[PDB]
C-alpha cells in the first residue's frame, strides 16, 4: 500500500474537497467521527482505502489531506461542518486576508510569506507515509489563491519531493458563475509556470457542470453545493482505482503511463453518466451500452469540445455497478461503426476498462438518483485545446489594452511575465494542432 | 474580520454621512442608543464591518466625524441617531473654511489633521484586519475638499497597502453655494487621481434632477438630494454589510472594477424611484431597464455618450435570480454597442435577500463608464471661466498658494479628460 | 477485437481491448524570483513615499 | 432584437442575406469581433468553431458545418467515397476517381495505372482528366505519361479521375454543359434543394478529337466568358434554367427533367449528406451549424447523372440571388430566431 496526500487550495478547492472526503467516507463506511466498523485491523493496516486514509489508536480514519486558504471564511464551514471530526487543525490552514482573485498576489505578496508553513504541515501528513505515491492538488484557475498560490506550492513540492507524481483537478473559470473579469490572466499565468511540474490535470469547466445541472437534475439556477457533488462524483470514479482493490490506475504512476503519452499535452477529458434527476418519478435504468454510447455525447463532456474532430492519444473506461466484460466489448464495437473515433498513428486503437462493481454512491439528500451501473470515460483528446483557445483568446482581448495590467506588477510581478505565459500557451495550442490536424 | 473605517468631513459629508448611519443602523436593527433589536441573524453576520462592539452588546459605529466649524456636527449629535457616534470621534475646530481648498488643506486644515488622524489610528489598531476606508464629502466646499483630500494624502502615508474608497459630492452651477466651486472641485480632482482606489461621482445636479423631474419634489432641499445618496451608498455597500455572495472584499471589487489606475471614478445608480402610485409592485424587468436608465444616474452623465468599461449591479430583495440573469442579458445583448468589448463579460450582477427598509425590491448600478469625462469637462470650463480672468484668486494666494497649483490642476484634469478619451474609441 | 490483461478480484476486473495496432528550478532560484518581487514592491512603495514627503 | 456579425466580405450569397436581416428591422449587425451574436456569416478558411456557443444566454447559429470540408475537398471527397460503405468503392454515379501526391512529397499512383493499362488493353474510351483544388489548371490527356507529369510539375494534391467521354449536348450547338443545384442544411439536418438549378453550357461545340481546347470541354463560368467566342450566343450568360432545359428534353428526347435528371440528382445528395450526417451533425451540440452547398453533375448521352464536385461556399445565379436568398432566411434563420408558399425548396427526407 501507497499513500497519496490531497491539496486543497483556494475556495474552489476547499469547497470541492469537502465535497469529495464526504463522498469517500460514505464510500467506505466511515462515519463523521472517523470511526470505520468494517475496519477489522484496529489503529493500523495496509488496505486499499489506507491509501487516503490514515488510523489513529482510537481507530479513527484521518484524511490524507491539507486545506488552504488566504482567507478563512470557507474552511471555516469545514471546522464546524458535519465531518468537523475527521480532521484536526494542522490540516485546515488559513490566513487572513485573500489574494483579491489577483495571481501576483497569491503567487508572490502573500504566497512568499506562508509557503514554508504549508509545506511542514504537508511534511507532517509524508512523515506518516510509509511509501508516498504523490499529490492530488485541487483548485480553481481563477482564484488568485487557487490559482497564484497552487503554482508556487507545485513548484516547491517539485524541490521536495522530486519523484513523487502530481494530479491537478482544476476548476475552469465560466462567466456564468463567476464575479470577477481577470480571470483569463489567472488562468494563463497558473498553467503557465503549472505546466511543467503537473503530471496529469483533469479540467472541469464550471459551464459544462452547471449545464449538466441544470439539463439532467432540472436545476433552474444551481448553486456550489449543486455543482460540488456533481464534480465530486467525478472525481471519485477517476480515484476509486486508488482506494479499491483492483488492477488498472493502481498508482498516481500509471496515470500518466494510461492517459499521457506526451508530458505537455497531460489534460485528458472526462466524460460521466448517467446523471439523473433525484426528484425524477423513476427512470429507467440504462445499459452498458447505453451509457458507454453517451461517453460520447458533448453533453455530459467535463468541457465542451467536439472529440469528432481532434484525435484521441488514449482512452480509458471505468464503471461502477452491475457491469460484466462481455457487455463492455459489445457496447465498444457498435460504437465504432457509428462513431467518430480518430486515433493518432503512433498511437494504439483501444480502452483500457476497469470494472469496479460497487454502484455509485449517493449523497443523502443529494441531486442525483441512484443507478445501477455507471461510467466516466478517460479519453486525452486534441478536442479539449478549443477550452486553451477561448481562454487564451480573452486573455488577448485585455492584455491589448494592459487593462487590470497594473494590480499585477504591483505586487512585485514583472509585466513580462504576462507575455512569458501567452507565449508559452501559444505553444501549447501549436503541440495540439501538430498532433491532432493533418 | 474585515473591517471598513468610515470618515465624513465637512457639511454636505457629515450631513450625508449621517443619515447613512441612519439609513444602515435600521438594517442591522440598531438603534439610536446602540442597541440591536432586529430579528433575523443576517443582521448581525456581516455587522462589525462598519460597528465596534462595546460591553453590553452595544454597536458603536466605526466612523470619525470630522469638520472645522462646529455646527454641523452640533446638528448630529442632536439630530436623530446622534447619540450612536463615539463622542471622542468628534473632531472639529472653531475657524471655518471659508469654502476655501487652502484653508481646509493648508493652513485651518493642517493645523487639525493630526488629531484626526490620532483616530483614525486609534480605530484601525482595533481592527482585527482592515480592509480599507471610506470618505464622505463634497468637492466644491472648503473642508470636506480641501482637508477631506488632505486626510487622504496623510491616510495612504499611513496606510499604503489599504483600500481607500471615497463619495464625493461634484458641484453645480445649479445647486451652487458660491462661485468658487469650480476652483475646489479641480484642486480635489487631481488629489483624488492619485491617491483613491474607487470614487463615487455623486452630482448635485443630477440628485436635484431626480428630485425635480421624477420624484416630482416642486422645491428640493438638500435633506431631499441627501435621501438619494443614502440609500444609494445603502446598496453599494451591501454586499459587504450581508452574507451570501462571496468575493465581497473592498480590494476584490476594485480589482475587477478599475482597469487602469487613473481611471477610478465610478457613476453610480439605483432603482426604484417613484414618487407619491407608491406601493405597485415593481416587476424585475422595469428594475434594470430603470438601473440603465440615465435619469436613473446620479453622475449628470449620458452613459450613451460614453463606453462602459465595467459595470456592477446589486439586486436586494426575494426575487427570481433566474429571471435576473435573463433580464441582465437582455440590456447587454440588446446595446452591446455601450460597453468595450476588450474586456469579456464586463457586467456583473450579484442579488441579495434582505431588501431596504419600505422597498419590495430595489437595484444600485455602479457604472465605469467613460462618459464620466464629461464631469470633468463641465468642471474643468467653468474653473477655466474663472481662472482665465484670475477671478476670485485672491482668496486662494491669501493662505499661500500660487497661480502655478492653479495651472497644473488644470492640466492634470484636462489630461484626465484625455485618458477617458482615448478609451472611449 | 481483442481482450488482454484480464485481471479479476473480489471487487471488480479490469482489462485492454485493442481494436487496432498503432501505424526544473532549484530551492535558490525560486527564493531569488520570490525576493527580485519583494524588491520591486519595496522599491515602488518607497517612491510613493519619497512623493508624498514631496 | 436579433444580432449577427459578417465574417465573410467576399460572399456575395450572404451578402444579400445581411441585407434582407436588416430589412427586418429585428436584426442588428456588430462589428466582426463581437461575442455576443445570435448569428455568425463566419470567413472561408479557419472558422473558430471552437469559441461558438460559449456565450451565457446566447443560442448562437453559424453558416458552416464543422467538418464539411470532407466532402467539398477534391482529394476529401473521393476518400470519402472510397472508404465509406455507404457510397463504397463501386459508387455508381461518381467517375473513377485516384488520389495522386506530386512526387515532391495514401497514394494511388500505381492503382491508377493498373485501371489505365486494363483499359488501354481492352479498347475502351481511355481519357482521363486531372484537376485539383488549388486552381483558379486543368489537363485532359489520354496518355497516362502527360496526366502523372503534369502534376509532378505541381505541388499540391491532385486527383485523376474518368473523362466523360459521351457527355449529353444540347442542340442546336453540339455543347457540353454541367448543372448546378444549390443544397441548403438546416440546424436540424433537413436537406432542402432548391426548385432552381442553372445549366452551365458551353458556347462551343464539343470536339473529342482535342482535348488541348479547353474551351468546349470545361463548363465554368468564367473559362466560357474569357477564352470562347460564342458567350451569350444560344442562352444569357451561357446560363440555361430548369424551365427551358425541360422543355427541351421534351421536345427532343421525349422526357422530363425530373424523371431523367432529377431522381439522380436528388438521390446523390442525400447519399453524400446522409454519408457524413453523424461526423458533422450538431443535434447535441452547444452551438448550431447550416450550410449551403453547390454540387455540381454531369450527363452523358445515356442520360445518367454522375458527381463532379460539391462546393462549401458556392455563388448563386444572378436571377435567383432574391429568391434563395430569402429562403435562406425563412428556414435556415428565422427556424431557430423566428421573426415578430409553396415552399422554394424541395424537402429530401431520409432517416437521421
Ligand atoms: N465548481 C466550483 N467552482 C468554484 C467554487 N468556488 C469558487 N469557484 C470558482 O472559482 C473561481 C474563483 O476563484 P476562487 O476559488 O473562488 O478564489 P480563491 O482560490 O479562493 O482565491 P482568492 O481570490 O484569494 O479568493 C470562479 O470561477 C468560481 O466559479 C466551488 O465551490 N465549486
Ligand atoms: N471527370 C470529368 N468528366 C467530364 N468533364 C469534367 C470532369 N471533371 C471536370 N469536368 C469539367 O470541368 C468542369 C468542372 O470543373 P471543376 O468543378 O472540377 O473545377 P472548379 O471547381 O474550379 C469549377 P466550380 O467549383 O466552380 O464548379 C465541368 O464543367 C466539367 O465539364
Ligand atoms: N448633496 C448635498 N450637497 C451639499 C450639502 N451641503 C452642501 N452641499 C454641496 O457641497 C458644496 C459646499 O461644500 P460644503 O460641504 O458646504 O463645504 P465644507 O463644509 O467646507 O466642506 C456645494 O457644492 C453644495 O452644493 C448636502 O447636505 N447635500
Ligand atoms: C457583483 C458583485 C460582486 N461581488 O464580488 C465581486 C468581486 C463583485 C463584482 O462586482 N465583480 C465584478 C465586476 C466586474 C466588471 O468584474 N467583476
Ligand atoms: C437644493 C436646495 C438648495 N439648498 O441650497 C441651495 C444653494 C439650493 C439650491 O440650489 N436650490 C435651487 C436650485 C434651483 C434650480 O432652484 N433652487
Ligand atoms: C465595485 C462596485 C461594487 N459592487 O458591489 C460592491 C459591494 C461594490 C463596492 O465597491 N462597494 C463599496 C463600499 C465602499 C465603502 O466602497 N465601495
Ligand atoms: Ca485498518
Ligand atoms: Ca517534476
Ligand atoms: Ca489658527
Ligand atoms: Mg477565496
Ligand atoms: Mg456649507
Ligand atoms: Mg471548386
Amino acid at each position: 500500500m501507497r499513500e497519496c496526500i490531497s491539496i486543497h487550495v483556494g475556495q474552489a478547492g476547499v469547497q470541492i474537497g469537502n465535497a469529495c472526503w464526504e463522498l469517500y467516507c460514505l464510500e467506505h463506511g466511515i462515519q463523521p467521527d472517523g470511526q470505520m466498523p468494517s475496519d477489522k485491523t484496529i489503529g493500523g493496516g495496509d488496505d486499499s482505502f489506507n491509501t487516503f486514509f490514515s488510523e489513529t489508536g482510537a481507530g479513527k480514519h484521518v484524511p490524507r489531506a491539507v486545506f488552504v486558504d488566504l482567507e478563512p471564511t470557507v474552511i471555516d464551514e469545514v471546522r464546524t461542518g458535519t465531518y468537523r471530526q475527521l480532521f484536526h487543525p494542522e490540516q485546515l490552514i488559513t490566513g487572513k486576508e485573500d489574494a483579491a482573485n489577483n495571481y501576483a498576489r497569491g503567487h508572490y505578496t502573500i504566497g512568499k510569506e506562508i509557503i514554508d508553513l504549508v509545506l511542514d504541515r504537508i511534511r507532517k501528513l509524508a512523515d506518516q507515509c510509509t511509501g508516498l505515491q504523490g499529490f492530488l492538488v485541487f483548485h480553481s484557475f481563477g482564484g488568485g489563491t487557487g490559482s497564484g498560490f497552487t503554482s508556487l506550492l507545485m513548484e516547491r513540492l517539485s524541490v521536495d519531493y522530486g519523484k513523487k507524481s502530481k494530479l491537478e483537478f482544476s476548476i475552469y473559470p465560466a462567466p456564468q458563475v463567476s464575479t470577477a473579469v481577470v480571470e483569463p490572466y489567472n488562468s494563463i499565468l497558473t498553467t503557465h509556470t503549472t505546466l511543467e511540474h503537473s503530471d496529469c490535470a483533469f479540467m472541469v469547466d464550471n459551464e459544462a457542470i452547471y449545464d449538466i445541472c441544470r439539463r439532467n437534475l432540472d436545476i433552474e439556477r444551481p448553486t456550489y453545493t449543486n455543482l460540488n457533488r456533481l464534480i465530486s462524483q467525478i472525481v471519485s470514479s477517476i480515484t476509486a482505482s486508488l482506494r479499491f482493490d483492483g488492477a488498472l490506475n493502481v498508482d498516481l504512476t500509471e496515470f500518466q503511463t494510461n492517459l499521457v503519452p506526451y508530458p505537455r499535452i497531460h489534460f485528458p477529458l472526462a466524460t460521466y453518466a448517467p446523471v439523473i434527476s433525484a426528484e425524477k418519478a423513476y427512470h429507467e435504468q440504462l445499459s452498458v451500452a447505453e451509457i458507454t454510447n453517451a461517453c460520447f455525447e458533448p453533453a455530459n463532456q467535463m468541457v465542451k469540445c467536439d472529440p469528432r474532430h481532434g484525435k484521441y492519444m488514449a482512452c480509458c473506461l471505468l464503471y461502477r455497478g452491475d457491469v460484466v466484460p462481455k457487455d463492455v466489448n459489445a457496447a465498444i464495437a457498435t460504437i465504432k461503426t457509428k462513431r467518430s473515433i480518430q486515433f493518432v498513428d503512433w498511437c494504439p486503437t483501444g480502452f483500457k476498462v476497469g470494472i469496479n462493481y460497487q454502484p455509485p454512491t449517493v449523497v443523502p439528500g443529494g441531486d442525483l438518483a441512484k443507478v445501477q451501473r455507471a461510467v466516466c470515460m478517460l479519453s486525452n483528446t486534441t478536442a479539449i485545446a478549443e477550452a486553451w483557445a477561448r481562454l487564451d483568446h480573452k486573455f488577448d482581448l485585455m492584455y491589448a489594452k494592459r487593462a487590470f495590467v497594473h494590480w499585477y506588477v504591483g505586487e512585485g510581478m514583472e509585466e513580462g511575465e504576462f507575455s512569458e505565459a501567452r507565449e508559452d500557451m501559444a505553444a501549447l495550442e501549436k503541440d495540439y494542432e501538430e498532433v491532432g490536424v493533418d | 474580520m474585515r473591517e471598513i473605517v468610515h470618515i465624513q468631513a465637512g457639511q454636505c459629508g457629515n450631513q450625508i454621512g449621517a443619515k447613512f448611519w441612519e439609513v444602515i443602523s435600521d438594517e442591522h436593527g440598531i438603534d439610536p442608543t446602540g442597541s440591536y433589536h432586529g430579528d433575523s441573524d443576517l443582521q448581525l453576520e456581516r455587522i462589525n464591518v462598519y460597528y465596534n462592539e462595546a460591553t453590553g452588546n452595544k454597536y458603536v459605529p466605526r466612523a470619525i466625524l470630522v469638520d472645522l466649524e462646529p455646527g454641523t456636527m452640533d446638528s448630529v449629535r442632536s439630530g436623530p441617531f446622534g447619540q450612536i457616534f463615539r463622542p471622542d470621534n468628534f473632531v472639529f475646530g472653531q475657524s471655518g473654511a471659508g469654502n476655501n481648498w487652502a484653508k481646509g488643506h493648508y493652513t485651518e486644515g493642517a493645523e487639525l489633521v493630526d488629531s484626526v488622524l490620532d483616530v483614525v489610528r486609534k480605530e484601525s489598531e482595533s481592527c482585527d484586519c482592515l480592509q480599507g476606508f471610506q470618505l464622505t464629502h463634497s468637492l466644491g466646499g472648503g473642508t470636506g475638499s480641501g482637508m477631506g483630500t488632505l486626510l487622504i494624502s496623510k491616510i495612504r502615508e499611513e496606510y499604503p497597502d489599504r483600500i481607500m474608497n471615497t463619495f464625493s459630492v461634484m458641484p453645480s452651477p445649479k445647486v451652487s453655494d458660491t462661485v468658487v466651486e469650480p476652483y475646489n472641485a479641480t484642486l480635489s480632482v487631481h488629489q483624488l487621481v492619485e491617491n483613491t482606489d474607487e470614487t463615487y461621482c455623486i452630482d448635485n445636479e443630477a440628485l436635484y434632477d431626480i428630485c425635480f423631474r421624477t420624484l416630482k419634489l416642486t422645491t428640493p432641499t438638500y435633506g431631499d438630494l441627501n435621501h438619494l445618496v443614502s440609500a444609494t451608498m445603502s446598496g453599494v455597500t451591501t454586499c459587504l454589510r450581508f452574507p451570501g455572495q462571496l468575493n465581497a472584499d473592498l480590494r476584490k471589487l476594485a480589482v475587477n472594477m478599475v482597469p487602469f489606475p487613473r481611471l477610478h471614478f465610478f457613476m453610480p445608480g439605483f432603482a426604484p424611484l417613484t414618487s407619491r402610485q407608491q406601493y405597485r409592485a415593481l416587476t424585475v424587468p422595469e428594475l434594470t431597464q430603470q438601473m440603465f436608465d440615465s435619469k436613473n444616474m446620479m453622475a449628470a452623465c449620458d452613459p450613451r455618450h460614453g463606453r462602459y468599461l465595467t459595470v456592477a449591479a446589486i439586486f436586494r430583495g426575494r426575487m427570481s435570480m433566474k429571471e435576473v440573469d435573463e433580464q441582465m442579458l437582455n440590456v447587454q445583448n440588446k446595446n452591446s454597442s455601450y460597453f468595450v468589448e476588450w474586456i469579456p463579460n464586463n457586467v456583473k450582477t450579484a442579488v441579495c435577500d434582505i431588501p431596504p427598509r419600505g422597498l419590495k425590491m430595489s437595484a444600485t448600478f455602479i457604472g465605469n463608464s467613460t462618459a464620466i469625462q464629461e464631469l470633468f469637462k463641465r468642471i474643468s470650463e467653468q474653473f477655466t471661466a474663472m481662472f482665465r480672468r484670475k477671478a476670485f484668486l485672491h482668496w486662494y494666494t491669501g493662505e499661500g498658494m500660487d497661480e502655478m497649483e492653479f495651472t497644473e490642476a488644470e492640466s492634470n484634469m484636462n489630461d484626465l479628460v484625455s485618458e477617458y478619451q482615448q478609451y472611449q474609441d | 477485437m481483442e481482450v488482454i490483461e484480464l485481471n479479476k478480484c473480489t471487487s471488480g476486473q479490469s482489462f485492454e481491448v485493442i481494436l487496432k495496432p498503432p501505424s526544473d528550478p532549484s530551492l535558490e532560484e525560486i527564493q531569488k524570483k520570490l525576493e527580485a518581487a519583494e524588491e520591486r514592491r519595496k522599491y515602488q512603495e518607497a517612491e510613493l513615499l519619497k512623493h508624498l514627503a514631496e | 432584437m436579433y444580432t449577427f456579425v459578417v465574417r465573410d466580405e467576399n460572399s456575395s450569397v450572404y451578402a444579400e442575406v445581411s441585407r434582407l436581416l436588416l430589412a427586418t428591422g429585428q436584426w442588428k449587425r456588430l462589428r466582426k469581433d463581437n461575442p455576443r451574436f445570435n448569428l455568425m456569416l463566419g470567413e472561408r478558411n479557419r472558422l473558430p468553431f471552437g469559441r461558438l456557443g460559449h456565450e451565457p444566454g446566447l443560442v448562437q447559429l453559424v453558416n458552416y458545418y464543422r467538418g464539411a470540408d470532407k466532402l467539398c475537398r477534391k482529394a476529401s471527397l473521393v476518400k470519402l467515397i472510397k472508404t465509406s460503405p455507404e457510397l463504397s468503392e463501386s459508387c455508381t454515379w461518381f467517375p473513377e476517381s485516384y488520389v495522386i501526391y506530386p512526387t515532391n512529397l495514401t497514394d494511388e499512383r500505381e492503382v491508377f495505372l493498373a485501371a489505365y493499362n486494363r483499359r488501354r488493353e481492352g479498347r475502351e474510351g481511355n481519357v482521363w482528366i486531372a484537376k485539383s483544388s488549388a486552381g483558379a489548371g486543368i489537363l485532359i490527356s489520354s496518355e497516362a505519361s502527360e496526366l502523372l507529369d503534369f502534376i509532378d510539375e505541381q505541388g499540391q494534391v491532385h486527383v485523376i479521375q474518368k473523362y466523360l467521354e459521351k457527355p449529353l449536348l444540347l442542340e442546336p450547338g453540339h455543347r457540353k454543359f454541367d448543372i448546378r443545384s444549390w443544397v441548403l442544411v438546416d440546424h436540424l439536418y433537413n436537406i432542402y434543394l432548391y426548385r432552381e438549378g442553372v445549366l452551365r453550357t458551353s458556347s462551343e461545340p464539343y470536339n473529342s478529337a482535342n482535348f488541348q481546347d479547353k474551351t468546349c470541354h470545361l463548363t465554368n463560368h468564367c473559362i466560357q466568358k474569357e477564352y470562347s467566342k460564342n458567350y451569350g450566343r444560344y442562352e444569357e450568360g451561357n446560363e440555361m434554367f430548369f424551365e427551358e432545359f425541360n422543355q427541351y428534353l421534351m421536345d427532343a428526347l421525349n422526357t422530363t427533367l425530373e424523371n431523367s435528371i432529377l431522381l439522380q440528382i436528388k438521390h446523390i445528395i442525400r447519399s453524400c449528406l446522409m454519408c457524413i450526417e453523424p461526423a458533422i451533425s450538431t443535434k447535441h451540440l452547444h452551438y448550431q451549424s447550416f450550410q449551403l452547398f453547390g454540387f455540381d453533375f454531369m450527363v452523358d448521352e445515356e442520360l445518367k447523372v454522375w458527381l463532379i464536385e460539391v462546393n462549401g461556399a458556392p455563388a448563386c445565379a444572378q436571377k435567383l440571388y432574391a429568391e434563395l436568398c430569402q429562403g435562406i432566411v425563412d428556414v435556415a434563420i428565422s427556424s431557430v430566431f423566428p421573426l415578430a408558399p409553396t415552399s422554394i425548396f424541395i424537402k429530401l427526407h431520409h432517416h437521421h
